[PDB]
């Protein structure tokens, strides 16, 4: 060993004997602050093993040849112009033989419908190659049901009805504006973007037939759909790739480089911070990290309120941190109920400055079993929870507008069908939202308190959050991965390229 | 009680001894094979001296017997990748080669005792190789286990008796 | 009145971190007192046991 | 960590107020910031710190002899003992030897040995390899005393074979020139010298040198086969040792005395003898002792008060509280240093310690080199160390410090007539420790004022001060030098491939960088 290290153990073991012999009275009141300091410098390097972050790495690609047919389906409102013309062409002049089922949105979002339609456009002949969905790039919402995006219930529908029809063909979804690899590209769409947090998971749940997603920029091309059908018939194990004026991208994850640097924009609360499923399991850390900070007032929000299975607990521990609450039972789906509760539980002593959203409905379930009724119920919450508090709060400078996404929307998991989507539309809202120079910040948030994917100690995740916040830190992925056996694990289910970049899941497979 | 024949032998001792005629050739010679300590293994050499037994973490030992190519190991033979082969003790490795050539020199193909009731058993202790490259602790953990210096024998040889 | 006596001791035991801090002087007994092989033996010394330990 | 280093610069600082946002802290914090200025001059000193060390390695499965083998025998011991062996196992070992007996003044002579060669190997073909036996032999040189028959004749060999135009390499082997461990014997000087030469001469003529190998003391087929194991083998180490444990190959290692407990007081007492004491290195030993409180400074020089700069070089070391004493005497005359330790060194100021730095400096290729030139070179080296050592035998010494050289540790081109002397140094040094006396031999680099291919200066002031380190240790073979690694393991090894700083971790994480 070294003297320097012989100092150190003297200072962890609290040992002052030991302490001026590694070294040459008022020792005694300087050792516990001193090891204090040792123990947070240890927790920070822990926490900096927890930040990662989405990036879209330029890819090269060479005249790739097209076998069998290649089933497009696409909405019978941008039939006959656009994108479906092209990519039936590039097919064509690559070797393929294009078969363009136009479908309507009621038969587009049902499997039995959609499956019926698919049967009767391939007929007697015989069975596709590839399935080229183009359903994605529908921007209205579903009949009744504005909450579920028709992007969404088509994709969900479509890899569903092929499951029952059992084609085998590999089914390559495309969408248009879903992800930004540029940052100043463009912010994208939550309709398209909860595509990608389904299609992640379609492509671990159905590994055969999910080939991958592929992005393309808005004005149709002939360049563009001859590098769409390179990709797709392709030697390319790239899953999630964007097509660009610039070249081809593909998603990566990768380790955000350590901070190292004094965080000089300290999270300053006040005012009142607006907390949304404030009584669960997550709202409740979020609460007592707030109080603990230092805040003024916390509008804890929920469907119970002070009903809550822990509600007078919870009040009864935030009380003595030094901060007024004031929970309430108030559906954050309902537009008319969150303006009402935005006038008369906001005192006018203390504005809102910063709104927390983490509501979400405990459902989940395996691809099969999903329906656009059950998607309305998470959807209602999640998203549409979010648009609300978001549209009301304009008239007010808010210092931050955090979301709980999670890591189901950032790599994907099985059985979160009716999970990530919602969590991948909440990234899209962020940078839509920070392009309209307003602060937010979308949180891919592992297990708090699987696999692979170690549970999160609150303290340590709210840290996290909180230096995240200090930073213009616009989309942070926090979490505890064993690389070593999640990579693994993940490879054996689907084989990808994602995780490329990170050193300590590049090993893991070798 | 009846005679049990010994038809091969495997041995790697000090003094450049890596089989039963080199180990003869060593005692017949009156040979001395105690040397310095190994200076690629990250040993304080110099400054663990000390004469002073009653002297905390030092020795008053200078030389003693060793394999100074413990280390070296024909992973890829056994089918073991580089990284597997850094994180496995090397006293699994030295079983693994001198239980491939004491088979050879009993006239037996080892291949040919895959599926055969052939027993391993072995004397060892864990010493502490691990005090590891990067996707390879799962590898390190049975790779470390002294129960597994003689079941990675009978695992690699495919021996069905006890091991 | 088992001293003397032809008995035998199979265990089956692993080592474990209980020493890697020990008392001043008693490095002899840390030394037995960690081995695997001493776990059987053990039992043999204080009882007296004449078969394999 | 970067937190870690922001804690550090507000404790070197004494920085306070910043301190205790990253007070009880105003009596701690001087006498850690005390603590941390000392650990940064202890780092200082200790990456200056170096010594060579025998590294035991594993013993290979040797090739056979490959081609006809000429092994150069001296005629002293005829066939008897290591000329039977050796030649008996490179038979064995697939090759054709041809023994060639040479007598004392044929080895010394460069053209006649060179007659022999092509005389012996006239009928037969031209060698693969080329086996010189020829340091075994321990006498001196007739008329050049200070000159050793082996390193004569080791020259005379080498500057042969590039006049005869031959392709084989050449592998020089010794017994006893150097000491692996405690319990071997302290090497002999004589054939220490030969290893000087040889790191010299493998750098200018890298095909031509092959190695150098020592030999045990007795003779025995089991090490002549291993010898002729390592010359035929694949190869990469040119400086190795058989002994009964095994093989041994040299290597430098860093020796950092943070650790290592200051052993005795360096306290300048009495009288101390310094040679070349008027400039050079001696000249900055006078400042570095007359600094310490020492008692009377005996410099000598061969100009003595003639020299440049002793006239007012006395007058700094007297203002700094020494007595004085300058005086002309060659050390290569042992009257002189008799009566230089009778008539110049008071009864009040009795002899306590001895610093041979005095050295002529005669420097040229191997090609160029003479047992003439030699002479002049050893006879104040080597002669007066000797000299020095036997007339101050009954005399109580707290220290005899012997001044060597980086060109005797690892060696650079051109230092072939400078090398072979500080490598008997080193080897004489520890013929006096077995004899128990406090010799200690110094691996100096390059001083401040008096080639930076990665070998940066020393500055006298940190050389004096890892000087007085180590003789506070009883360390017994210092190597004090400043290297950037970075630039010379790379400038080294392309010059010739060598193993020999595999064991510095800067100089091996260089090397594979490339």
């Amino acid at each position: 060993t070294s003297a320097e290290a012989r100092f150190w153990d003297a200072v962890e073991d609290e040992d002052l004997e030991a302490l001026v012999a590694a070294i040459g009275a008022s020792w005694a009141g300087v050792l516990p602050a001193l090891a204090g300091w040792r123990r947070r410098q240890r927790e920070q390097s822990a926490l900096d093993d927890l930040r990662y972050k989405v990036t879209w790495k330029p890819t090269a690609v060479d005249g790739a040849s097209a076998t069998g047919t290649w089933l497009v389906v696409v909405p019978e409102s941008l039939a006959g112009g656009g994108w479906p013309v092209v990519v039936a062409r590039a097919v064509d002049q690559a070797g393929g033989r294009p078969v363009v089922l136009s479908v309507d949105a009621a038969d587009g979002a049902d499997r039995s419908r959609l499956g019926l339609r698919i049967h009767e456009a391939l007929g007697e002949g015989p069975v596709p190659d590839a399935v080229v969905s183009l359903l994605a790039l529908d921007p209205s919402a579903l009949p009744g049901l504005p909450d579920v995006p028709q992007a969404l219930a088509s994709t969900a529908a479509l890899v569903q009805a092929l499951l029952d029809l059992g084609l085998e063909a590999r089914l390559w979804c495309v969408t248009s504006g879903a992800v930004s690899v540029s940052g100043a590209d463009g912010p994208s769409a939550p309709e398209q973007a909860a595509v990608w947090g389904f299609g992640r998971v379609a492509g671990l749940e159905h590994p055969h037939l999910w080939a991958g997603l592929v992005d393309l920029p808005p004005e149709a091309d002939e360049r563009t759909a001859a590098r769409l059908v390179g990709v797709l018939a392709g030697a390319g194990g790239e899953d999630q790739v964007a097509l660009r004026s610039s070249g081809v991208f593909v998603r990566r994850l990768v380790r955000a480089p350590a901070s190292e640097v004094p965080a000089v924009r300290s999270w300053k609360p006040g005012g009142t911070v607006l907390v949304t499923g404030g009584t669960g399991g997550l709202g409740r850390q979020v609460a007592r990290w707030l109080a603990r900070g230092g805040a003024d007032h916390l509008l804890l929000v929920s469907r119970r309120g002070v009903d809550a299975p822990g509600a007078d607990e919870l009040v009864d521990e935030l009380t003595d941190l030094g901060a007024r609450v004031t929970v309430a039972a108030c559906d954050v789906a309902d537009r008319d109920a969150v303006q009402r509760l935005l006038s008369e539980q906001v005192p006018s002593d203390a504005p809102l400055t910063a709104v927390i959203h983490t509501a979400a409905v405990l459902d989940d379930g395996v691809i099969d079993s999903l329906s656009p009724e059950r998607m309305e119920q998470v959807l209602r919450v999640k998203v549409g929870g979010a648009v609300h508090l978001y549209e009301l709060t304009r008239e007010s400078d808010l210092s931050a507008f955090v979301l709980f996404s999670s890591f189901g929307s950032t790599f994907g998991l099985p059985g979160l069908g009716n999970y990530a989507p919602g969590n991948a539309a909440l990234e899209a809202l962020a940078e839509q939202w920070r392009a309209e120079g307003r602060p937010a910040t979308a949180v891919g948030w592992g297990t708090w308190a699987t696999h692979g994917i170690h549970e999160l100690e609150p303290a340590l995740a709210t840290a996290a959050l909180e230096q995240a916040l200090e930073r213009d830190e616009s989309s942070p992925v926090i979490i505890d991965i064993d690389w070593e056996r999640f990579a693994v694990a993940f490879h054996a289910k689907r084989p990808t390229r994602g995780f490329e970049l990170v050193p300590e899941a590049q090993a893991a497979l070798e | 009680r009846e005679p049990i024949a010994i038809i091969g032998m495997a041995c790697r001792l000090p003094g450049g001894v890596d089989s039963p005629e080199g180990l003869w050739e060593l005692v017949d010679s009156g040979t001395d094979a105690i040397a310095g300590f190994p200076l690629d293994r990250g040993w304080d050499v110099e400054g663990m001296y000390d004469p002073d037994a009653e002297a905390p973490g030092k020795t008053y030992v200078k030389e003693a017997g060793f394999l100074y190519d413990a280390g070296e190991f024909d992973a890829g033979f056994f089918g073991i990748s580089p990284r597997e082969a850094v994180s496995m003790d090397p006293q699994q490795r030295l079983m693994l080669e001198a239980s491939w050539e004491a088979f050879e020199r009993a006239g037996l193909d080892p291949a040919r005792q895959r599926g055969t009731a052939t027993g391993v058993f072995v004397g060892a202790t864990a010493t502490g190789y691990v005090s590891v490259p990067e996707g390879a602790e799962g590898f390190a953990i049975t790779g470390n286990m002294t129960a597994v210096t003689s079941g990675r024998i009978s695992y690699t040889l495919g021996l069905q008796g006890p091991a | 009145r088992q001293r003397g006596t032809a008995t035998g001791v199979f265990v089956g035991a692993t080592a474990t971190g209980y020493v890697s801090e020990v008392p001043e002087g008693a490095e002899g007994f840390a030394i037995t007192g960690n081995m695997t092989a001493v776990t059987s033996g053990r039992i043999s010394y204080t009882l007296g046991l004449q078969g394999p330990a």
